[PDB]
RNA sequence: UAAAUUAUGGUCAAUUGUUAGUAUUCAUAUUAAUUUUUUUAAAUGUUUUAUCAUUUUAUAAAGGUUUAUUUUUGAAAGAUUUUUUGUAUAAAAUUUUAGGAAUAGUUAAUAAUAAUUUAUAAUUUUGAUUAGAUUGUUUUGUUAAUGCUAUUAGAUGGGUGUGGAAAAAUAAAAAAAAUAAUUAAUAUAUAUCAAUAAUAAAUUAAAUUAAUCUAUUAGUCAGAAAUGGAUGCCAGCCGUUGCGGUAAUUUCUAUGCUUUUAAAUAU
């Protein structure tokens, strides 16, 4: 509404609605419709983080249905890279490796999900697999 | 209200250290910032950091605050000599060991790729009038002819075109000065470079196959390039216009198309049809038919 | 060409010109010392890298003993090491091509790697300077002399192109019979 | 990242200088050096970047920094009429191509194919004029059988 | 932090200072009692500023010039200087 | 030895085995302003100094850049930077001459985002092509005047509104009602009648003398009393 | 500098220098003795410089060439990369 | 360049480094191959698999 | 010929932010400043020979 | 947040950067700031 | 500025003193502006005018003023 | 630049009795003393130094 | 003194002249820019070249 | 559709609606106008107005009396001053000893970079308050 | 002193070589500052009577300040040339606007 | 809108200050630096020649610049020789101040024009012009880190304009037209830089050449360690909360104790 306002992204406020979701218990949550939220959606799947994502071909939103486990959530918490659309974070090769190198021990807990040059939204896993380095979009775990 | 805000808990360091991949200090060692100044001392100062650069062993002429003249060095070295990457942290090995492997398996002159890199067309006339006369002569009486093909070469590397000009100069200049396996290097280098030679060139590189006395090479040019060379009839146009209109781009062109497509060097296989324009091709048939009775 | 030369440090020719291998280094305690062989303008100014061509390398006047190396029985390779690290193409670029100048001090430590004969400076006050008479010269240079056709073949191997394709290689070169 | 990384004085975190003579060609110092007004207090300025980041030749398809949404290519895309939205499904910021983009083709418009492409279709064009070490180098390796034959066992 | 209490000071921690004046002063409440105030006189850049510090040091001899110290916070409402240690 | 410690430091000549041997200028030095001027007397009268101004072209903070990857960059191979770009031609009242705004960018790292930097230039065009709203393009070349050494290429958009406007006889484009201001002040308009242009004048004058009689300072709580 | 004997011509001028530039016919003679001894290191110099010019050359060209080589096959490969991309656009 | 240590002590190159021993005697001749590693920052070799 | 005087060290160094030493170099005689300064200050009251 | 710069509290100096703020920059939309 | 003050400091001479200007003899260009501190527009409509109502000229009023009310009500 | 040893050194140009060794040798209740520059008696009758 | 001490319009250098007569052996005195003066300003308009027969 | 303000037009922002509004190039520039004569070639760099020389078109806009009057008076210079030096030579002669002696009588009559520097004050600005009195402003134009 | 020096001026650039040794007799006779020592012979004995110049002058008040702190700082060394961080220390105003103009 | 693996690969990201109802990064820690115990000059005759001359010898601090500092191969390197080939003065971006308004020998066209041509000129609220501050875009310090905090020496107008280039009026770590010197790095007076100086802070000795050399460790309420006397909100102490009202674990002092150690104190 005025420029002192951060702005506000799809994937932030994702982000956010799936957050508050999963703190008030919710099954369904309906999310805005881009490449880089549904390709978000696909990897929180493949991950477990999940339960499941449906893109009904609908313009505007698709469906997530969330996953709890011992009464809490399987979802720890959640964070855009960017506040702003206005400000792009690109992520190196060494910057997502230091990630899973934890201290010396290697670690796929916590994710990352960064698009490339190639429009393929990926993690931060396959992204080191492959050597290559994207934008970033979310930390989930 | 007039205090300031204040976090409800922290913000996650691995995000923060991720959001700072644009640093100041990223910026710096990619070498964005461009430099003008001097920078720091380089050679005959007290703090001149360049020596320091190339790997040297360690010193032990004398008593270097630590006794090093006769003291075993190997933990002084491990604590103070070896740098870190902070004070206090672990010594920083620099070692070939901590480089990867792979450095040692690519070839030669595989890390560079191609670069476009366009002038101003002043520069080029510039460019090309000062190569061409290093290619004529590099000094007073000191010029090898060696130096003609070096000027070339350099020419090339320069991510420069060699046009015929230059080819006829440098071929010309090693005929001249009896070294014809160079001017027949200038011919194999214009062939892997796919410069389609104009008929000026195709009669310079049959003057230097008459004089080497190889009929080979004027077999190869033959097929290459003089098939399509044709006589003037008589009611063919002897001085043909020039046809090739040059190059320039509309809005769309120089909006929509890609950076590669819209780049241009000054291109010889463009003007071989402007400088066949003469029909010369008598010499050419004179010069095969001398280099036949040779061979 | 100043109204008021600088009398403590002149040079020749003005400024800036003729190219000159020199040895930098800062006045420090003797046993913190070391040179760097460098190619700079015969005139330099407060800084010594406003006018700095390439950077040939360091040199430690220090003699070291080899322990990097084993400890050898060898008397000759358990002598105290100086050691100097130096460019060869940067120093055959300036001095061939760009014809540059040298000073005594780096013209003996290349004497000493084997770049260079020895310098006019180094002499031994054992051996004098000897002198010469033409018709001695003229009488050596009657009892040997060599072709003029071998004299001018060594010059053009020396000084103009050396790699020389012979006819094996011609004949590997020459084109295939298929565009014949 | 740790602040030894920010010693640029190393060799090994800084650009290398062959850069400014791949750009301006090469050997071109020697002439800035012997500029009278050298250093006092500026140089010629010194294009050192990494190749992969010059803006002269890269584009949105092999840098990140020109993939830059609200500035590098929201203003292209609005100059050129290509919806563009910031959650695009191309990489530049575009979610389809212009009117002119997908009426018109663009292959054979704008420069004629460079004639150089032959060498990655036709292996007859790869030369080698001279030697590995034609220039003198032929002994370099001492176990070579070239060199051995050439010396001699007494040698 | 407090800044602007070493205004006098000028960045050294240690002004050299003459002496023209020295009078008692009450420390702040409930702190009862007489503590020792020097008015004291320096030049500095042609520009002559006196200030009042803390007499801290103790007397032995008979001195004109002093040396003023940043010191830490004191009761005395409006000083914020020490005088240098005795030594 | 920078890695090294205070007191672990031996000597410092050289560096014993490699690493970054770099002056350790003194950052924590508490410079110093002094106050010179009154309150309300600092000389300028536009903007005061009034405490240490941080001084730098590019080492200021917050650290600011030149991007050289924007539009321009994009779109064109430019041999030397800067040397081609894209703008709209606005004012065309000098012979031979064309200025055109183009806008730049500045990178700001520690934000991490650019902003984008309006420039005037002054383009020279012979025949007199460039009309108010071309989108034009524009390169370096030769200096023409003081200031004048850009040149148009093409006119990639022609204002067809403007050219028939030329062609009818009306400006290419209406003056804009709202100019800089004369002066910090507002503008009163002046309605006055000859009668009263002579009492409208006292007036101004009288408020004139008030305002420099502003310059004496504060009046006095006791009025002066001989 | 030039070396100037004591055994030369006293120019008899309070208006200049006190000594002349002239020598000695002996004097003559030992410089050029002298000067002989100073051919005989240069031209060994000069010659040395030559072929050191004559060596880089031939390197320059050697590795120059080969450098033309790798560059053209890595430029026709981006030009071959390119044209497929724009036939997939 | 450390990096490419392998090729530079590798005699199967034409632009491997060159070093120089000049002895007292005055003779010349190549350096050992400790001498050669000599001119590179020095690193450990350890493997803790036996 | 009185030149047997060394050279004067009249210019005397002052130390200044970073114990940089500043000197007073001496002004030129060709400017209006020290035309100025020898002339009486006030011209109707002090002397002018 | 050296002390000296700007003003002696610290809001001072964050006022002062803010007039350099990328997103508060002067343009069309925002103009006349101070 | 030149005209008064050498640099400024002194209170009331580093604005302009104030400017009147005749709308149907402009002495400057484009006499209306905008500005954070030099908002002018709003000065020059009617209600400002009601002070000095005793000497004006009325035909230039109606040529250029803002929100003028109607005839009636004017008389 | 800032003297601040001055004091040290001048300490030992001081020689006799300093105001603090009169001032605590002194033992008689009807000679007051006080300190603006240093330890004076004090009359009560004139409230300035004793003379 | 009315502007620049080296007007821009001042510049020219010819190069139909030998490089190192005009240093030292001759100094050319013309007014340059005659020839100089644009087609859009002296109304020359570039007609077809016809060829010399059928000139 | 009168520009809102001066301040902003300058700046070149009240055209800048026609980019924001996606409707920045769009006018079919070949029926309005011969496209031929507006480009430029990169080949040899000449300008849009070099084309339409080289191809005998004339991209004029219509012009109003000013400049109509600046053209006529630039053109007639060189008429004017060709029949002046012959009638009148004693004029001519004379303003040319005036010129010729003011060569010499001026400031930096060699042609260094001082004197070639095109923007005098704004190249040196160190010494336009101690040692030049000329100019006031360092600045003069958008530069 | 300074009507001396301009009378002076005037007449030499006048070619008035006669007047300018009046002028000079006069000087020297009164005892001027400048013009003490100056004495000259006449030389005119046996014969009766019948851009320029490169300076600036102002008045005293556009550097009486300079001047007062000339003779503040330096009145021992009067050959100085007061300069910045003199009088002030840096990133501090030295207190005059517009030091030598 | 699929999972992975022919398995840790492409080489280390890591945060330590005993507080004091709560709100808000603000007293006392660590590192870096300044500060006491006396570390720490910028040299006086440049040289050759055809003799009252000529030839070689080109950026040190002085002047306060934020839309700003940019140029040559004509000397030299430089070569059988003659001869030849080219340039170059221009740009673009980043530009400080708590309370912010006008600036000017001035813009463009023309030309080897115009103190007196022609024109609806140019700068600026997208922050100009004067003024203040500061020698501009490879330098540090701190941190795990997008930050914050530093850095240097030098281009300050012309006016017979020499020279290739003004940088041209004391200031070397520059061998300068004959090999002066190579056993050389050692360097005795007047203003200054880091050669300035960091040296097993107390028990088995210096593979030597024996050459330079002293300073109180600070405390003892909270919190390592305090008892007796004197003072009695007085004198004083104090990083901090505070202490001193007649038993003071906080002052002074005797004695005794404490210390992870080489000070103390301040900015
Ligand atoms: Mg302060
Ligand atoms: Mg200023
Ligand atoms: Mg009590």
């Amino acid at each position: 509404r005025r420029r002192e306002e951060n702005l506000y992204t799809p994937i932030y406020d994702f982000c956010h609605r799936i957050r508050e979701a999963t703190e008030q218990r919710k099954r369904f949550v309906v999310v805005p419709s881009t490449i880089e939220t549904r390709g978000c959606a696909r990897v929180m799947h493949d991950h477990g983080l999940v339960a499941g994502f449906r893109d009904f071909h609908n313009d505007r939103a698709f469906a997530v249905e969330l996953k709890y486990f011992q009464g809490d959530s399987t979802i720890n918490v959640i964070e855009p890279c960017s506040y702003d659309g206005r400000t792009e974070f690109e992520w190196s090769p060494k910057m997502m490796r230091r990630l899973l190198n934890t201290h010396g021990i290697h670690n796929r807990l916590v994710v990352y999900i960064c698009r490339t040059a190639d429009n393929r939204i990926i993690d931060h896993i396959h992204a080191v697999k492959e050597n290559i380095g994207g934008r970033g979009l979310m930390m989930v775990h | 209200r007039s205090g300031k805000a204040r976090a409800f808990v922290f913000r996650d360091p691995s995000l923060r250290m991720m959001r700072a991949g644009s640093g100041y200090q990223q910026l710096r060692r990619m070498g964005m910032p461009m430099q003008v100044g001097m920078g720091w001392r380089k050679v005959d100062s007290f703090h001149a950091n360049t020596q320091y650069q190339h790997a040297w062993p360690l010193l032990s002429h004398d008593d270097l605050g630590n006794s090093d003249q006769s003291n075993n060095t190997k933990n002084i070295m491990y604590s103070m000599y070896m740098p870190k990457r902070n004070k206090g942290t672990a010594p920083w090995f620099r070692g070939a060991d901590t480089y990867s492997v792979k450095y040692c398996e690519q070839g030669r002159y595989e890390y560079q790729r191609y670069l476009m890199i366009n002038r101003f067309p002043s520069e080029y006339k510039k460019h090309f009038l000062s190569f061409l006369s290093n290619i004529r002569m590099s000094s007073g009486s000191a010029t090898i002819p060696q130096e003609a093909l070096h000027w070339l070469l350099r020419m090339i590397v320069d991510n420069f075109n060699p046009q015929h000009v230059h080819y006829i100069a440098a071929m010309k200049t090693l005929q001249s000065a009896g070294e014809l396996d160079m001017a027949r290097d200038v011919w194999k280098i214009m062939e892997r470079q796919q410069t389609w030679p104009c008929t000026a060139t195709i009669c310079a590189y049959l003057d230097v196959c008459v004089e080497a006395g190889e009929k080979t090479w004027a077999m190869e040019a033959w097929n290459r390039y003089c098939t399509e060379l044709k006589f003037l009839e008589p009611g063919e146009v002897d001085p043909k216009p020039i046809s090739r209109v040059p190059f320039s781009l509309t809005r769309e062109e120089l909006l929509y198309l890609p950076k590669w497509k819209k780049h241009f060097d000054h291109d010889p296989n463009l003007d071989v049809m402007d400088l066949n324009r003469f029909n010369r091709t008598r010499e050419v048939y004179l010069r095969m038919a001398q280099v036949m009775l040779a061979g | 060409a100043r109204a008021v030369i600088k009398r403590r440090s002149p040079q020749l020719w003005g400024a800036p010109g003729a190219p000159i291998i020199r040895m930098r280094g800062h006045h420090v305690v003797w046993k913190f010392q070391s040179y760097d062989l460098v190619v700079e303008h015969t005139h330099k100014r407060r800084n010594s890298d406003i006018r700095l061509l390439h950077y040939l390398g360091k040199h430690c006047p220090h003699p070291q003993k080899s322990l990097w190396s084993p400890d050898t029985p060898v008397a000759q390779d358990r002598h105290l090491f100086m050691l100097t690290t130096v460019d060869i193409d940067a120093f055959k670029y300036w001095f061939g091509v760009k014809r540059c100048r040298l000073s005594m001090k780096p013209w003996a430590l290349l004497a000493k790697a084997g770049l260079l004969p020895p310098s006019l400076t180094q002499n031994s006050k054992i051996m004098p300077k000897p002198l010469f008479d033409k018709e001695s010269l003229m009488r050596y240079y009657l009892a040997n002399r060599k072709d003029e056709d071998v004299m001018a073949r060594e010059k053009y191997l020396n000084y103009e192109n050396s790699m020389v394709k012979t006819e094996e290689e011609r004949a590997a070169e020459r084109p295939v019979a298929p565009y014949l | 990242s740790f602040k030894y990384a920010t010693k640029l004085q190393h060799d090994e975190m800084r650009q290398p200088y062959y850069i400014h003579e791949k750009r301006y060609g090469i050997f071109s110092n020697e002439r800035n050096i012997a500029k009278a007004r050298r250093g006092l207090p500026f140089i010629t300025p010194l294009y050192t970047k990494h190749m992969n980041l010059w803006d002269t030749d890269t584009d949105a398809s092999n840098n990140r920094f020109f993939r830059g949404y609200y500035y590098g290519q929201r203003e292209l895309h609005q100059l050129l009429g290509r919806p563009h939205s910031l959650e695009a499904t191309n990489a530049d910021g575009s979610n389809d191509l212009s009117t002119y983009e997908a009426n018109t083709s663009q292959l054979y418009k704008g420069i004629p194919r460079p004639a150089i492409t032959n060498l990655h279709y036709e292996p007859a064009w790869r030369y080698t004029l001279y030697q590995a070490g034609a220039h003198g180098a032929q002994l370099s390796n001492p176990r070579s059988p070239f060199t051995a034959k050439v010396l001699g066992d007494e040698l | 932090l407090f800044f602007l209490r070493m205004w006098f000071l000028y960045g050294c921690c240690l002004r050299f200072v003459l002496f023209v004046l020295c009078y008692y002063m009450s420390p702040r409440l409930p702190s009862s009692g007489n503590r020792r105030v020097l008015y004291a006189v320096f030049y500095l850049y042609n520009f002559v500023w006196m200030l009042r510090c803390f007499f801290c040091c103790f007397i032995g001899l008979v001195m004109s010039l002093f040396i003023i110290e940043g010191g830490g916070f004191v009761d005395l409402p409006g000083v914020k200087y020490y005088t240098r240690i005795v030594s | 030895p920078w890695w090294n410690f205070q007191t672990e430091h031996r000597q410092r000549c050289v560096l014993m085995y490699g690493g970054a041997r770099t002056k350790n200028t003194h950052n924590a030095n508490h410079r110093v302003f002094i106050k010179k001027y009154k309150r309300n007397a600092f000389p300028n009268r536009t903007r005061h100094h009034w405490a240490v101004s941080m001084t730098g072209v590019l080492s200021q903070r917050p650290r600011r850049m030149p991007w050289p990857y924007d539009l321009t960059s994009l779109i064109f191979n430019q041999p030397r930077q800067g040397s081609d770009k894209i703008g709209y031609v606005v004012g065309t009242s000098m012979l031979k001459t064309a200025v055109v705004a183009t806008n730049h960018m500045v990178y700001y790292p520690k934000f991490n985002q650019r902003v984008s930097r309006t420039k005037r230039f002054f383009a020279h065009d012979e025949d007199l092509a460039c009309v108010e709203g071309d989108l034009v393009h524009i390169k370096q070349c030769r200096k023409i005047s003081k200031y004048k050494h850009y040149y148009v290429f093409s006119i990639l958009e022609p204002n067809v509104e403007g050219r028939e406007r030329l062609k009818l006889g009306l400006k290419a484009v209406p003056p804009p009602l709202f100019g800089y201001p004369v002066s910090r002040r507002i503008v009163k308009l002046n309605l006055t009648s000859t009668e009263g242009t002579q009492e409208k004048l006292a007036a101004a004058i009288q408020e004139h003398v008030q305002d420099a009689y502003r310059f004496s300072g504060p009046t006095p709580d006791q009025p002066r009393n001989r | 500098r030039q070396i100037r004997p004591y055994y030369n011509l006293p120019s008899k001028s309070e208006h200049g220098r006190k000594m002349t530039g002239f020598l000695t016919p002996y004097r003559h003679w030992m410089w050029k003795q002298n000067e002989l001894w100073r051919n005989v290191h240069e031209a060994q110099f000069e010659h040395l410089r030559r072929v050191y010019k004559r060596q880089w050359l031939e390197s320059f060209r050697v590795n120059a060439d080969e450098y033309i080589y790798k560059y053209n096959i890595t430029k026709a490969a981006q030009l071959a990369q390119w044209e497929c991309e724009m036939k997939e656009q | 360049h450390e990096a490419l240590k392998k090729l530079e002590l590798d005699p199967t190159n034409e632009k491997r480094r060159r070093f120089v021993i000049r002895q007292p005697d005055g003779t010349l001749r190549s350096a050992k191959m400790s001498e050669m590693r000599a001119w590179y920052w020095k690193e450990e070799w350890a493997d803790f698999r036996f | 010929a009185p030149h047997v005087l060394e050279k004067p060290k009249r210019v005397d160094c002052l130390r200044i932010h970073r114990n940089r030493p500043l000197l007073l170099h001496p002004m030129k005689d060709n400017n209006k400043l020290l035309e100025l300064s020898k002339l009486p200050a006030r011209p109707e009251f002090d002397s002018w020979t | 947040i050296a002390h000296w710069y700007c003003g002696h509290k610290f809001r001072h100096r964050f006022m002062r950067d803010k007039r350099f703020h990328p997103s508060l920059q002067a343009s069309h939309d925002a103009r006349n700031r101070f | 500025n030149a005209a008064m003050g050498l640099y400024g400091g002194e209170p009331g001479f580093e604005k302009a003193h104030r400017v009147w200007v005749d709308p149907d003899r402009p002495h400057i260009k484009h006499i209306y502006n905008q500005t954070a501190l030099a908002r002018n527009l709003r000065y020059a409509r009617y209600g400002y005018f009601k002070r000095d109502m005793h000497l004006l000229d009325v035909d230039k009023l109606v040529r250029h003023a803002r929100l003028l009310p109607t005839p009636g009500r004017l008389l | 630049q800032i003297l601040q040893k001055g004091n040290n050194i001048l300490y030992s140009f001081q020689w006799g009795l300093n105001n603090g060794t009169v001032h605590d040798l002194d033992a008689d209740g009807g000679t007051d003393y006080f300190m603006d520059g240093a330890f004076h008696v004090r009359d009560k009758e004139t409230g300035d130094i004793d003379w | 003194e009315r502007g620049l001490y080296f007007p821009i319009n001042h510049r020219i250098v010819d190069h139909r002249i030998a490089p190192g007569v005009t240093v030292e052996e001759t100094d050319v005195q013309s007014r340059y820019r005659r020839e100089l003066r644009t087609n859009f300003a002296t109304g020359e308009t570039r007609q077809t070249i016809a060829p010399p027969w059928s000139a | 559709l009168q520009p809102p303000n001066l301040v902003t037009y300058r700046q070149g922002s009240y055209w800048k609606y026609d980019w924001n509004a996606g409707l920045a190039i769009s006018t079919n520039l070949a029926d309005v106008m011969d496209p031929r004569g507006l480009n430029g070639c990169v080949e040899t760099g000449r300008s849009r107005s070099e084309v339409a020389r080289d191809l005998g078109l004339s991209y004029t806009r219509p012009l109003h009396e000013n400049e109509k009057k600046q053209l006529s008076h630039q053109a007639v210079y060189y008429e004017r001053l060709a029949k002046f030096k012959m009638e009148q030579p004693e004029a001519a002669r004379a303003m040319e000893r005036e010129r010729f002696v003011r060569k010499f009588s001026g400031m930096f009559v060699k042609m260094d970079i001082r004197s070639g520097a095109p923007d005098f004050p704004s190249t040196y600005r160190r010494l336009l308050g101690t040692k030049v009195v000329r100019w006031a402003s360092k600045r003069h134009g958008p530069n | 002193p300074t009507m001396v020096k301009f009378y002076h001026d005037c007449l030499v650039r006048n070619n008035r070589p006669r007047e300018a040794s009046s002028l000079m007799r006069l000087a020297a006779e009164r005892g001027v500052h400048g013009y003490e020592d100056k004495w000259e012979a006449d030389v005119y004995k046996g014969r009766p009577l019948d851009t320029e110049i490169n300076s600036v002058f102002r008045p005293r008040v556009y550097r009486q300040l300079w001047y007062k702190w000339q003779h503040i700082a330096n009145r021992y060394r009067p050959t100085a040339a007061l300069k910045r961080r003199q009088l002030a220390p840096r990133d501090s105003p030295t207190g005059i606007p517009g030091f030598y103009r």
